RNA sequence: UUCUGGUGUCCUAGGCGUAGAGGAACCACACCAAUCCAUCCCGAACUUGGUGGUUAAACUCUACUGCGGUGACGAUACUGUAGGGGAGGUCCUGCGGAAAAAUAGCUCGACGCCAGG
RNA sequence: AACCCAGAGCUAGCUGGUUCUCCCCGAAAUGCGUUGAGGCGCAGCAGUUGACUGGACAUCUAGGGGUAAAGCACUGUUUCGGUGCGGGCCGCGAGAGCGGUACCAAAUCGAGGCAAACUCUGAAUACUAGAUAUGACCUCCAAAUAACAGGGGUCAAGGUCGGCCAGUGAGACGAUGGGGGAUAAGCUUCAUCGUCGAGAGGGAAACAGCCCGGAUCACCAGCUAAGGCCCCUAAAUGACCGCUCAGUGAUAAAGGAGGUAGGGGUGCAGAGACAGCCAGGAGGUUUGCCUAGAAGCAGCCACCCUUGAAAGAGUGCGUAAUAGCUCACUGAUCGAGCGCUCUUGCGCCGAAGAUGAACGGGGCUAAGCGGUCUGCCGAAGCUGUGGGAUGUAAAAAAACAU
RNA sequence: GACCAGGCCCGGGCGACUGUUUACCAAAAACACAGGUCUCCGCAAAGUCGUAAGACCAUGUAUGGGGGCUGACGCCUGCC
RNA sequence: CUAUAACGGUCCUAAGGUAGCGAAAUUCCUUGUCGGGUAAGUUCCGACCCGCACGAAAGGCGUAACGAUCUGGGCACUGUCUCGGAGAGAGGCUCGGUGAAAUAGACAUGUCUGUGAAGAUGCGGACUACCUGCACCUGGACAGAAAGACCCUAUGAAGCU
RNA sequence: CAGGUAGACAGUUUCUAUGGGGCGUAGGCCUCCCAAAAGGUAACGGAGGCGUGCAAAGGUUUCCUCGGGCCGGACGGAGAUUGGCCCUCGAGUGCAAAGGCAGAAGGGAGCUUGACUGCAAGACCCACCCGUCGAGCAGGGACGAAAGUCGGCCUUAGUGAUCCGACGGUGCCGAGUGGAAGGGCCGUCGCUCAACGGAUAAAAGUUACUCUAGGGAUAACAGGCUGAUCUUCCCCAAGAGUUCACAUCGACGGGAAGGUUUGGCACCUCGAUGUCGGCUCUUCGCCACCUGGGGCUGUAGUAUGUUCCAAGGGUUGGGCUGUUCGCCCAUUAAAGCGGUACGUGAGCUGGGUUCAGAACGUCGUGAGACAGUUCGGUCCAUAUCCGGUGUGGGCGUUAGAG
């Protein structure tokens, strides 16, 4: 959602790279939602898909958030535009490179972890697929 | 909306002809074999 | 309304790099701090810049598991020189200054 | 001519730990007293002068990869040039260079001087 | 704050303008400073004249780094599990010894992630230097002809320090590295590079910056680069494999799809595999609670076994509830392929603007899109044949570079 | 009977009013005004123009001459 | 009972606005709320006072008469209008005389659409147009004027404080 | 002659980067990042400090290791002072950060004044000015027994050129000569000259009464790019709808199109692109208010709700306001939203870029001012060309005609 403490107010943007190779694997869980797409997903997104997911699941089972975002993205007001005075408290925004493990989820079985995954993954700026603890 | 539409140079790099068929970048020109050279061009006759 | 804009311009650095002619008193090493510590036929100065004190290369070695000694040695290397592009220009200068 | 022990220098830095050994000689602790000296108090430290026993502590040597340090090859990310795709974020090719981490291993240092017996 | 004359041809860091020709060379829009920002002084980068010089371009080697990548060893930050310093209440009638506890939290371990102001690490490039290496041409030459090498000659090119003497100091786009923005702008500011500026020609329909390419001049000469070969408009209605049926062929996504051409997996069949018709789908049973009824069909809890060829406290409809229609499953007739997932290639929808085909045009199922094979067209590029000028150079001729 | 020759009423705001004002885009709510108040001035006055002589004031003498503000008239004009 | 404040304490000033007025030439919210007028009224009038930011000679509150003053409503009246129509003159049109002007690079001077210094008769593709007058209309020629009064720059000028 | 003293009067100043402004902010020095692994490098980019302080916190010799957890000790507890182990650099360094520094550059003790004079080979930085380091020599010393070390501080910030003036001192000049007045030279002092390369020792506002030289380098109106905002549509479905996601709405989120609002950039135009509303007169888009056809409906019929095709045609008269918008009345099948630079002022008229006069509130000491209010306030024009509507004349239509 928001870190508590922020070693630094402000922080500039960074361009997406290529395949994470660290975060791609499964740690917890059965089932997960890779993502195929590089891009920011704000903790809103995470809100909306953690309350898809476990809502959808409503009987059994755990989800794991996996990200976290720390950094902020400042957006300026419509002031005339030409500083960066205070755009700090607005809204957090979480990277995530192709491979990454965004969702996992366990204690549910077949298809409905894949309506549970699959339905959740409407919440989201980018394109995924669930993928099975092999 | 949110797609920019593309400018000059832009529209440049994106609607030049572009020849991307690997083999048509393969061809050279073609080679005949060598020929004799030919004689002078005119001569003195006295 | 901005509180910025606090740029400070200074510079420092490595001046001679390694395997270099060093000249007495050339300054080899500005830094902040010690990044490299004086080793031999070099001296510490003021700020803790790092000077030469005798003519010769300059080399860096470990002392331990860090540190750098730049350190400065005689030099008494390479007598033979097949070099003839030069005796070409300073002979068609005399050639030149000989056909006018 | 090995050990012993003052001395260094290169060092992949060679350490922790578990084990075995050494008091002929050497090194080191221990007992007695304080005259130079000394601790913001104590001869704990430092100094002087002796009984002089031990390896107990400390040093030295030999093993172990249990920690520690070091660390591959192959790959792969990246990148220099020459290009291509995408609406953008950004990706893919030819040639060159080439990681890091992890892992297989390596490592319980190596060379010199001088005085005994 | 009148008008005329005079200072006065006031002053203007501002605007406009500044007139004949030929040849050689050729920028910059950057930094610093400024009562300065559209000015100026200096540096950077020109021209010319020198004096010292011997370098440039390729290849290799050595040095410092801390960027990209990476990583959690420090600084933070963060997801989860366990032991959890300590608290939360029931509590006892008290100076109180320690009892009650599936609940929250400092610390550590494990599994994990992130960071421009984090680094145990650490490239590629770049910078400084060292080192290796003749850049073309003509001619002689070993009894000599090839060739190797050599002798001689000619040309081309780098830099430093000056003398005199200018402009320039508004840049623009494109690729990469980033900051501001909303990783929006033909946006703004930087760092390396390419072009324009100051660059003509060809391709791009037209069109400064995109690709090829560097225009001395002539030719009613040839070969090519980028790009093209149906017609407008030069050259292939060329050849052989596949694909597209939307005129896609100019276009934008999430998402949907028995579109079509494949490819990889997995499950059933000559002891009959799929699709349809027909037969069965029952007993305890209306499992136990509620309701008037809940009989599978408003719902709560599990959600049986038996006959068997198979039947589910039911897949849906329906009824006041029943009854009942029907299906998952099995039996029977003909018979030979049928599922259900990933995945590309090209497609479909999503995809709608205001004057009128508006996407070069006509049009084309190839004249479209991918993979090769041979040729041609295609510039002011190159070559060839001839002039001119500049530099060597100091007379002419000749040569090489321009 | 042609030409000629008042349209009016009901409310409100401002200015009491007749007048004056930007010749050539503003006639007004602007200026002035009668009235009020403060303040200066004893004549060789104050004030105004002029280096000066001097002049207006004024051949007038505080019931008069300047200057500031407000604007008839009616009620008043508070505190510091 | 909901309120609201006769009344009270405190801080700071030199003093904390008196009479009267009050969404006003003053009120941003605001077209405040109510009542009148109107079929319907951001304008008008009468009130409440939450006076952003009235107020007592920079006078305040009133009023008869007055005003080419502003503004609200009503009667009569009518082409203002619904919704135009006819007629008479001076022009305009034609002929004969006289005869300019602003403007003007040369003009063999189409529409759509696209491109381009981002609004093209002039560039590209298509379509449409025989040449050239006369009478009307003014959409474009970023039409004419006139070195933008507004904006900014000038180490400009000037008035005024 | 001297003091005081009125913008009554005179000459002047009143900064710049910027948001091209009231309302702000900054101007100079240092540390990290941006900064793309040499150095450099910008933005009104992200974070902080500095305008000093120390007679030791300088010098030298010598000694020592901190910091944190645990355990012990009726004051004293979680934590003071003391003892012991563990981790070994996490503490500290006058203060911001960075780089350093563990037998230390950190802490203590002794003696101390090198926090000297005269210098200085060579380097770095380099527009200039500057600024930084320095081996080595002489004098005279401090510590140490000596070796050696010391020209301030662990370093980088703690500052300011020049002209002038002042103090202390001197074997210098002394306008005929001897002096003197005065001036040098040396050592230092005096600026928040902080707008910090400093204009002068000394300087604020307004102009709507304005004026000039310029600029699209630079705003407004309009166009163009962008699409944050707005309009419209679509993907998922927790729910609401007696049951029932999808008759109808659809939360939490996501993906698009358009260029009609407010914005961002400043790309054409200021040697002139005339904004807002109304009248007249078009034409065009569909994101459909009605008319025509249909699907679904929680559609019994009437009337619907939503949606598909379809832009041929229509979309009223009025009270308020300058009004766009909007409220209300009477209705109507319905009283659509927009493009065409207000669509349209070389076709026409009011509020306004609120022009010059005046008044109210408020601000200001004042001149004056308000994206506050009110009254009054000149708007030009004979069509050259394209374009249009009418109407001819010539020629052509292959002999000439009706």
């Amino acid at each position: 959602l928001s870190p508590k403490r922020t070693r630094f107010r402000k922080q500039h943007r960074g361009r997406m790279k290529g395949i994470s190779y660290r975060g791609n694997r499964i740690c917890f869980g059965r089932y997960a939602l890779q993502a195929l797409e590089p891009a920011w997903i704000t903790s809103r997104q995470i809100e909306a898909g953690r309350r898809a997911m476990t809502r959808n699941a409503r009987r059994g089972g755990k989800i794991w958030v996996r990200i976290f975002p720390d950094k902020p993205v400042t957006v300026r007001p419509a002031e005339t535009r030409m500083g960066s005075g205070k755009g700090s408290p607005e809204y957090w925004v979480a990277v995530v490179k192709p491979g990454r493990i965004l969702y996992e989820i366990s204690g549910v079985a077949e298809n409905i972890a894949r309506r549970a995954v699959a339905i959740a993954a409407s919440k989201m700026p980018i394109r995924t697929q669930f993928i099975i603890s092999g | 909306s949110s797609r920019p539409q593309k400018k000059g140079t832009a529209h440049h790099m994106k609607t030049r002809p572009k020849k991307t068929a690997r083999w048509d970048i393969k061809r050279g020109p073609a080679v005949y074999p060598p020929l004799p050279p030919l004689p002078a061009e005119w001569t003195i006759v006295s | 309304t901005k509180n910025g804009r606090d740029s400070k311009g200074q510079r420092l650095g490595v001046k001679i790099y390694g395997d270099q002619v060093a000249k007495p008193g050339a300054i080899i090493i500005r830094q902040r701090g010690t990044k490299f510590h004086p080793g031999k036929n070099v001296g510490i100065g003021k700020d803790h810049t790092i000077f030469a004190l005798i003519d010769g290369l300059v080399k860096f070695e470990k002392y331990g598991p860090d540190k750098k000694k730049v350190s400065v040695y005689p030099r008494e290397i390479q007598p033979e020189n097949p070099n003839s592009y030069r005796a070409r220009k300073r002979e068609n200068f005399r050639l030149q200054r000989e056909k006018k």
